[PDB]
């Protein structure tokens, strides 16, 4: 089966690393930025007596 | 195509039909394009246009 009935080009596509931390490699390289795509960082708090 | 090949420096694609359309960005061309034209990529056998 193919594309047309397929909707959106631009996959994030989801992955849990065995790793603590991130390796840029080539063109592998990260970003973060938050108002242009805010749906990835997310920070929340509970308040303490 | 028969006319000639020249080389894309990015592509955009949208959508119509749900089948992306990808509009290519070239620099300039060989041979006078027509809307059928038999199409392969110079760099890569495995794609077909």
């Amino acid at each position: 089966l193919t594309s047309e009935k397929f909707e959106v080009q631009t996959i994030e596509l989801y992955s849990d690393p065995t790793d603590d931390v991130i390796f840029t490699r080539d063109g592998s390289l990260i970003v973060f930025e938050n108002d242009l795509r805010p749906q990835y960082l997310t920070i929340d708090l509970e308040p303490i007596s | 195509t028969a006319t000639g090949r020249c080389n894309v420096t990015y592509i955009e694609r949208s959508y119509s039909n749900g089948k992306l359309q990808w509009t290519v960005t070239i620099h300039n061309l060989l041979g006078r394009l027509i809307a059928g034209q038999e199409v392969k990529a110079e760099r890569l056998p495995s794609f077909e246009g």
